């Protein structure tokens, strides 16, 4: 359900995190930030590259 | 000066040229020089389903080179990397193409992940440094190497020992299990061999992907040459003492009435399952041909199915000799039936699967990108390699920091590969290396793979074994040793065709069982006569001729064959060649040696020493001393004390003891406190016991002079009165001396570290 | 003391040997066989070399010798495959010399079955004759099944059984020799007139 | 006694191959199957030394004498020579004795 | 480790609630130190 | 030891040129091994007997042997007199090779100092095949105990 | 790091093949001296030699005595090294006994020893079995969450 | 490391016994034993330290990165 | 004699590795009598008795000749009653093909019985049958007791036909079994065997204990 | 019998003689003989 979407988001955030050369704690910080943002229903239907890049950019 | 009685200065020259610990360094250097560049050519084409134009193509791969600048411009220093809790690594560099433009192909040269490199190798800092770079690098110039720091600690890849691969090993049981088993490898298929016997004469080929059984008289008549007379004549012998026992299971080709047209394939493979897809790919010949070729033998045999026929025909010639001859068995404890894998082969088998698990995910990313009406992928192919670059590094560090190597093509789980490096003493750091671990680790069997065999004179140490449950399984390895690597078996076989052999295209007769037939590690080439002249010619060619350099030949008279072993993994030891009158000292060779020229790796060119430990020496005769020669010999032994290992090499007069006390003392000699390294006061270790006032051994064994143990001792010297004093001297109960122990006798330094990394959270 | 010349002069190359795996060497220790009179037919570029040999009349007109019932057997056959070797040569012994004809081509043979080799497939096809299991799918048979090239999923046959596949595509009928004496004997000596060491 | 076995077996093989080479091969249809290894650097010039030491090789290149191959069953004859337009064959016939050249170093 | 533990591996043997947690249990008030000889004590 | 090796040399060469017979056991090469083991255990017994007969007063191995301390008179014979016939699997050492045991021994080894008979004491220094044989016996006894 | 003084209970083993744990510590002079007056450091068991069957340590004391006497670090490798025949000649040429023995004077009474006692240097290594690293205790302390046992 | 000030078993001081030994081995060379005999060594348990004891502190003081 | 012996007695295993049947005779090795007991009850090596196995093909459903060796069995005379060989063959199946019509003619030509497959089954099954003795007995070795009496041991499992055999007395049979001894002599003889054989296999290596512990070990499983 | 049959090179088997004389033959091979007594060793 929603956990599969957060798993896909965690894999994409893992990809952008290990590609952008950031440490491992800020990956979990961006993950909980994306979880809070999706709890606030901030965006839908994007290609998700811009979304994960923007969340990792603010984190 | 010496005339002929020295016989000793070959071992320091050997230790200076090659060295003691080379079971990891030489194998890893051969890996990063040949195999890391070779196995990438087998996986270079990454063609996709969508948009059938895109490809990469690997043309070059190398470790830590960066061929514009220097090697890394840091190549993070090893003792600093041990304290920083970093892995000691140097990255990968590759050269690849693209399909960037409509008419443009880029040749961008990128990197893919990091890779650990063991110390003292080619691609390291600590190669060829002597108290200046050693002093600036802040580490001891006496460590054995063969290890690499991963995640703060350092791990040592143990030398794994398994059985042989392309051989036919004999087994036995209580008159029912006369199974003539084997294994095989075409680098992706082992799965079985299971040549078991159920009824007398009935030695049906078993398999796991088959229902019941397949007879020999239909295998040798279907996928072998068919005559129904050579099965009495070619495979069993001429005299009736063997054929009268082999008379059963020769009428089975007449009982079921098979008589090969295509039903001799249909009956042997109507019982095999899972035919690879839903096409039903047999087409009354196909799965039978591929089951003959690839899943049961190491030869592809594209046109002539007769070499595998003669291989099975000589395999079944031993099980008849396991029945008529009252139970002679080549047991699976002899060293000639034993090949061991090194650190390079294990790290290659790791890398060849982790590269596949990288490439499949990268192809998945390519297929994820190419799925939109946007412009074609120019630069995201140039990019998006440092997004799965942390799959080779993280996996390559995890599999060496844990020790459980999951592979998706061989289907095994290997546990307990490495070990944390114990630094109780310098003897511990030398003897935990050069260790032969095994596969029979936890099994309570007496007098099996626990009792040592007489084929260990110079091969392995006969006194180095820790007492307990692992007694006879983790024994170490001797000093004068070398391990063969395999170049190629094809020029060797062609040179055998040059030296006067016939092939297996014209040799079917009753004269197959004349004088000894030549082999190449599990493949017969020809039943040649005049065996001593062939061995003499190759004896002259291994010293004078062009390319042999690692080949053991030996004539076995009981099974009436002669073999040639060329696979990699067997052990060696140097020995002096004699010719019927004298040795090869001759008053000038060792004189030129200790004058300051003509070192090792030149005495093989002239013909003095030649390192070997296979059953070549079983077809030989080795002398002990100078005053023991007989004019019928082959070789002699250089030093007699090369049988004891390095951990058994500090015992003063070991031959004046019984063997259990030597075994106990060599087991507990890598346990005492000492003077581990020169950076003793500049390192941080998790468990480090230190000696305060170390002193030399008063008596020196002639092996600890060479391993610099006199420089770095592991104890203390003391006079001692052997008497029964005060009743405190009952059963290994010593009594010390106040005001002698008060002056610094046996003072200890126990060092424990406590690292608490402070981390910032994701909050 | 005594010198023998030998010179390489081979430019014919089609002289494959045939290891007859039925006849012992000098049966009864008396040369009385002379069995080489036979016929043949070949196959190009697939290395089969089947040869049929004529019959002697010991006892046949027996029913079990053509099939289980009948094909009318009249000839024995023999066939065998084999890859060519490298290094062997023949020799001529022309009254004081040696000529060293190249052989270089070997294919061993075994006795191949003569009319059982179609009998088992013929009985299964006759049992598969007039069967109702091939229903109306035979009418709408289409050859539209063209497939793409093997993108990284599983591959084709691709050379592992090509020597096993090519055994029915073509076959040549090569006649007997029965009179050939001049051609591979005198032209070999004429080649020595232009060799001249 | 492997040196002795070498001595008497090579003497018997040399006497047999000298006796067989000079009988029944003037003009019958009688052949001989050689082998000669690869990498040859021919005039032939095959000399014969006396006292049983048959130095049977070429004396223009390095002398690597040796002979005495296996006598085998299952008669293997050349027996023909063909071509490919519609071609026919030849009488060759009757291979009897096997001989190789074992090089010495 | 991929067997799961249920109510049979807790009763199986040598680490379960029969053969190392019930019959032979870790008792209190003990101590473990190496031994040196001494003749001058009585045998009690 | 010289007359024992001479007697064993005739006892093996009367099978090399002739034949050997035995009533109770098997046909050959087991009663041969039993007779070699007996005629070499008699050597150990006699040389240990003359060793303890010759041995000194206030001799501390003899003091422990006459009192029952560490080591019997067999241990004192292994000290001074001779060591012989190590015991593995109730017989001598088997073939570690094809047809023999070590490269320092000739083929078809069926003599003493070819199939596992040490002849040197611990004082005189052991031979390297004898040291290997004693290592065989020591590791076999230790793993049997375990 | 702590500088552990080697206490009583600590393992001390010879390099030649005999183990050992100390029994008591002797003050200075209750151990028997000689004419030069050198008090030995450790005293080993004579019973540890026969049943463990070690005679090379008995050669090791002589080789160590001649090595510390004549100056040269002496041999003693496998199957060769410095023999005993010249070794006894060196020991009797300096003025010591030909067998490593010596007459000693008893500590608690001052008179001679009735039997001779031989003494010389042995390389003594200390093991990783300090009694502080092996002492154990238990009280009414922590218990498990699963069986309420320690 | 550093030679102890007094030997273990006996009590004779071992100061001015090491540098006066290496100074006597480099300059005014003696074989091995007349060095100790002229330096003043009598009891042979006072002679198992100057003859023994590889010098480790000269190899330990090498490791100072510009201290 | 070691710890597998005391391991195998105490659990009362149904099978056992190399037991002995110490049978006692009446007469000594005088000239024939003890060799008769040495030859009767063990095994008939019929591969030595036949000297070959031959048939001849003249009539339909041909017969397979067996030749006796009277001169060979004139050293170990047990069953020179050659109809007894025929009745041991008519011991019915023994090889899953009945050899019943084996009617012998003079000069020892036994006429035993597709066709060739059942012929070769009898060809490779005939040198396996026995004519006298239990098939569960390997061989026997005769020993010399110190008084002069001869005590032969038997490697076997029966203890009924070696006790039924005339020539030996059925007084004492010191065996190694603990379950077959129960099956042929009841409860108390088996428990005396289990308190005697433990004491025998343990006193041979010293370590002698009080045999009341042996009796208490024997009572608590019998 | 462990036959040696020339001109076909296969093992002979002595089956039933097809309702009549007890003959011996091979499987689809012309080499045969009538019985004259088997050559059993
Ligand atoms: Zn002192
Ligand atoms: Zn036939």
């Amino acid at each position: 359900s929603r956990e599969a979407t957060l798993n896909n988001a965690r894999r994409k955030l893992r990809a952008v995190s290990y590609a952008l050369h950031i440490p491992e704690y800020i990956t979990d910080a961006a993950f909980q930030w994306y979880k809070l943002a999706l709890a606030n229903n901030f965006v839908q239907g994007r290609r998700s590259q811009n979304v994960i890049a923007s969340c990792l950019y603010v984190a | 000066i010496n005339t002929a009685q020295d016989k000793w200065h070959l071992l320091p020259a050997f230790l200076k040229v090659k060295g003691l610990v080379k079971q990891h360094l030489d194998s890893f250097n051969y890996f990063v020089d040949t195999d890391l560049k070779k196995i990438i050519k087998a996986n270079q084409l990454i063609l996709s389903d969508v948009d059938p134009e895109f490809y990469l193509k690997y043309v070059d791969i190398r470790v830590g080179k960066k061929s514009s600048s220097s090697t890394k411009d840091y190549l993070t220093p090893p003792h600093e990397c041990r304290l920083r809790d970093m892995t000691y690594s140097a990255p990968i560099y590759v050269d690849i193409e693209y399909t960037r433009g409509r008419n443009i192909i880029m040749h961008k040269d990128v990197e893919i992940g990091r890779m650990p490199i063991m110390l003292r190798s080619n691609k390291c800092i600590l190669y060829d440094a002597d108290e200046s770079k050693m002093a600036k690098l802040n580490e001891c110039p006496l460590d054995p190497g063969g290890y690499f720091i991963v995640n703060g600690t350092e791990k040592v890849i143990l030398v794994q020992e398994q059985l042989s691969k392309n051989r036919i090993i004999v087994e036995a049981d209580e008159k029912k299990g006369i199974v003539q088993a084997s294994v095989t490898s075409s680098t992706h298929e082992r799965k079985s061999k299971t040549y078991v016997i159920t009824k007398n004469g009935k030695i049906y080929l078993k398999h796991n992907s088959i229902a019941e059984e397949i007879p020999i008289a239909i295998v040798l008549k279907a996928c072998g040459i068919l005559s129904d007379l050579e099965i009495m004549q070619l495979v069993c012998g001429n005299d009736s003492s063997y054929q009268d026992i082999f008379a059963v299971n020769l009428e089975e080709s007449s009982k079921l009435d098979i008589y090969t047209q295509q039903q001799a394939l249909e009956y042997i493979g109507a019982k095999v399952k899972t035919m690879r897809r839903q096409k039903l790919t047999i087409l009354q010949e196909g799965i039978e041909a591929i089951a003959t070729t690839v899943i049961a033998h190491l030869t592809v045999e594209a046109l002539d199915f007769r070499e595998k026929a003669l291989y099975i025909a000589m395999m079944t010639r031993r099980v008849v000799m396991a029945m008529y001859n009252p139970k002679m068995i080549d047991d699976r404890d002899y060293v000639g039936n034993k090949r061991l894998e090194l650190a390079g082969q294990l790290i290659s088998l790791l890398f060849e699967d982790l590269f596949k698990k990288f490439n499949n995910d990268f192809k998945l990313s390519i297929d994820k990108v190419l799925k939109k009406p946007n412009r074609a992928m120019e630069y995201d192919a140039l990019l998006s390699i440092n997004v799965h670059s942390n799959n080779i590094t993280s996996g390559l560090n995890r599999a060496i920091s844990t020790g459980n190597w999951s592979l998706k093509r061989f289907k095994m789980e290997r546990a307990g590969v490495t070990h944390v490096l114990s630094r109780l003493s310098y003897i511990s750091a030398l003897g935990m290396m050069t260790r032969i671990s095994s596969q029979f680790e936890k099994s309570r069997k007496v007098s099996g793979p626990r009792a040592l065999q007489p084929s260990q004179f110079g091969m392995l140490c006969t006194a180095d074994t820790p007492e307990g449950e692992a007694c006879g399984l983790v024994k170490n390895l001797a000093l004068m040793t070398h391990i063969t690597t395999d170049d190629e078996e094809e020029p060797i076989k062609k040179l055998c065709y040059v030296l006067g052999v016939e092939d297996i295209t014209l040799i079917d007769s009753a004269s197959l069982h004349l004088n000894y037939g030549v082999y190449l590690n599990g493949t017969l080439i020809g039943s040649i006569r005049f065996p001593t002249k062939f061995v003499t010619q190759f004896r002259h060619l291994r010293r004078t001729g062009k390319v042999s350099e690692f080949i053991s030949i030996y004539s076995n008279s009981h099974q009436m064959a002669v073999h040639i072993a060329t696979d990699g993994g067997r052990i060696c030891r140097p020995l002096i060649i004699v010719s019927d009158g004298q040795s090869r000292v001759k008053d000038i060779h060792l004189r030129k040696l200790l004058d300051g020229e003509l070192d090792f790796d030149d005495f093989l060119k002239l013909g003095l020493v030649e390192y070997l430990d296979v059953n070549e020496e079983n077809d030989s005769y080795i002398a002990l001393y100078e005053k023991d020669i007989v004019p019928s010999m082959t070789h002699l032994e250089i030093e007699p004390f090369t049988i004891l290992g390095a951990v058994a090499g500090l015992i003063p007069y070991p031959h004046h003891n019984q063997s259990p006390r030597n075994t106990y003392q060599c087991a507990m000699g890598k346990q005492a406190i000492g003077a581990i390294a020169y950076n003793q006061f500049k390192r941080i270790d998790t468990l480090l016991y230190l000696m305060t006032y170390p002193q030399q051994p008063m008596v020196k064994t002639k092996t600890i002079e060479l391993i610099d143990y006199d420089k770095l001792p592991a104890g203390q010297n003391a006079t001692v009165a052997v008497m029964s004093y005060s009743g405190y001297d009952i059963e290994d109960a010593l009594v010390l001396n106040k005001s002698s122990i008060d002056r610094g006798f046996g003072r200890c330094e126990t060092r424990r570290k406590t690292t608490t990394v402070l981390k910032r959270y994701a909050n | 003391i005594e010198e023998f010349p030998l010179k390489i002069s081979g430019e014919e190359e089609s002289l494959h040997v045939f290891q007859y795996a039925n006849r012992p060497r000098l049966v009864g220790r008396k040369p009385a066989e002379h069995p080489f009179i036979s016929a043949a037919r070949y196959k190009p570029k697939s290395h089969l070399w089947e040869i049929d040999i004529p019959l002697d009349e010991q006892a046949f007109y027996n029913k079990d010798k053509a099939e289980s019932e009948w094909n009318g057997v009249n000839v024995q056959t023999l066939k065998g495959v084999g890859v060519e070797n490298n290094g062997q040569y023949a020799a001529f012994v022309k009254d004081m010399q040696v000529y060293l004809v190249p052989i270089e081509r070997v294919a061993q043979l075994k006795p191949f079955f003569k009319y059982i080799d179609d009998a088992n497939v013929t009985r299964k096809q006759e049992d598969a004759r007039r069967n109702p299991n091939p229903s109306s799918q035979r009418a709408q048979v289409v050859t539209m099944s063209v497939k793409s090239v093997n993108d990284p999923s599983q591959n084709r046959l691709t050379g592992s059984l090509l020597a096993h596949k090519v055994a029915d595509e073509e076959a040549n009928i090569e006649l007997t020799w029965a009179e050939g004496t001049f051609e591979q004997f005198k032209d070999t000596i004429v080649k020595e007139a232009e060799d001249k060491t | 006694k492997e040196a002795a076995a070498e001595l008497e077996l090579l003497n018997a093989d040399h006497q047999h191959i000298l006796r067989k080479l000079k009988k029944m091969n003037n003009k019958p249809e009688r052949f001989m199957v050689f082998q000669l290894p690869t990498r040859l650097p021919k005039v032939g010039s095959i000399r014969v030394h006396k006292s049983g030491k048959l130095s049977v090789k070429i004396g223009n290149v390095v002398m690597d004498i040796g002979k005495g191959a296996e006598t085998t069953f299952l008669q293997d004859v050349i027996a023909l020579s063909i071509a490919d337009d519609a071609s026919s064959a030849e009488l060759l016939g009757r291979v009897d004795g096997k001989i190789v050249v074992t090089p010495q170093i | 480790v991929k067997p799961i533990r249920g109510f049979c591996q807790r009763l199986k043997g040598k680490q379960g609630r029969f053969r190392g947690n019930l019959s032979g249990k870790r008792v209190d008030f003990s101590g473990r130190t190496v031994i040196s000889p001494d003749p001058n004590l009585s045998i009690d | 030891v010289e007359i024992a090796y001479h007697k064993c040399d005739e006892l093996i060469t009367l099978f090399n040129k002739g034949e050997l017979e035995t009533q109770p056991g098997c046909n050959e090469e087991q009663t041969l091994e039993a007779k070699i083991g007996g005629l070499l255990s008699k050597v150990r017994e006699e040389v240990g007997d003359v060793c303890i007969n010759e041995l000194d007063n206030w001799n501390a191995p003899l003091i422990m042997a006459t009192c029952g301390s560490k080591g019997s008179t067999l241990n004192v014979s292994q000290m001074v007199a001779v060591v012989g016939q190590q015991i593995i699997s109730g017989n001598r050492v088997p073939d570690g090779f094809q047809d023999r045991s070590l490269p320092h021994f000739p083929k078809n080894s069926k003599t003493p100092q070819s199939k596992g008979f040490v002849r040197n004491s611990f004082f005189s220094g052991l031979s390297p095949p004898e040291f290997l044989f004693h290592a065989i016996s020591g590791r076999e006894g230790l793993v049997d105990t375990a | 790091r702590q500088n552990r003084r080697p206490e009583l209970g600590d393992k001390f083993s010879s390099r030649h093949g005999q183990k050992g744990v100390c029994g008591i510590i002797v003050k200075q002079e209750d151990m028997p001296f000689n004419d030069q007056g050198i008090v030995p450091d450790i005293i080993m068991n004579p019973h540890g030699f026969p049943s463990r069957m070690t005679v090379g340590k008995m050669i090791e004391l002589i080789s160590g005595k001649a090595g510390v006497l004549n100056g040269t670090l002496e041999y003693g490798t496998c199957f060769g090294g410095s023999k005993l025949e010249d070794m006894s000649k060196i020991l009797v040429d300096q003025g010591f006994n030909y067998s490593g023995k010596d007459m000693l004077y008893s500590g608690i009474t001052g008179e001679c020893l009735q039997a001779y006692i031989f003494f010389g240097p042995i390389y003594y290594q200390k093991l990783k079995h300090m009694v502080l690293d092996k002492m154990h205790a238990r009280a009414r302390g922590p218990r498990a969450v699963l069986t309420r046992q320690p | 490391m550093i030679v102890p000030v007094r030997c273990f078993s006996c009590g004779k001081v071992v100061g001015d016994k090491w540098e006066s030994y290496l100074n006597l081995l480099q300059e005014d060379e003696l074989d091995e034993g007349t060095a100790l005999s002229r330096l003043g060594l009598k009891r042979y348990c006072c002679r198992r330290m100057i003859l023994t004891h590889v010098d480790l502190i000269e190899k330990f003081l090498r490791y100072n990165p510009l201290e | 004699l070691g710890v597998p012996r005391i391991k195998e007695i105490i659990n009362a295993s149904k099978v056992i590795s190399t037991p002995i049947i110490n049978a006692v005779l009446v007469n000594d090795n005088d000239e024939r009598a003890a060799r008769v007991v040495k030859g009767r009850v063990e095994k008939t090596l019929l591969s030595d008795v036949a000297f070959y196995v031959q048939d001849v093909y003249k009539d339909n459903l041909s017969f397979i000749q067996v030749r006796i060796d009277l001169g060979t069995i004139d050293k170990l005379q047990l069953e020179l009653t050659i109809e007894d060989i025929a009745v041991a063959i008519t011991r019915a199946s023994k090889l899953k093909i009945q050899a019943s019509d084996v009617n012998i003619i003079g000069k020892d030509r036994i006429a035993i019985n597709d066709v060739f497959y059942r012929m070769q089954q009898l060809r490779r099954a005939l040198p396996d049958v026995v004519v006298k003795g239990l098939p569960d007995i390997s061989r026997a070795v005769i020993n010399i007791r110190d008084d002069g009496k001869r005590e032969l041991l038997v490697e076997g499992y029966g203890l009924r036909d070696v006790m039924c055999t005339d020539g030996v007395i059925g007084s004492r049979t010191t065996t190694n079994h603990v379950l077959e001894v129960f099956s042929v002599l009841g409860i108390e003889a088996a428990r005396y065997s289990i308190i005697r054989e433990i004491n025998y296999t343990m006193s041979n290596h010293g370590m002698s204990v009080d045999p009341r512990h042996i009796q208490l070990l024997g009572d608590v499983m019998t | 019998m462990l036959s040696f049959c020339p001109s076909c090179n296969n093992m002979l088997l002595i089956t039933s003689g097809d309702s009549g004389v007890y003959t011996l033959a091979c499987r689809s091979c012309p080499y045969e003989f009538p019985i004259e007594g088997i050559e059993i060793y």
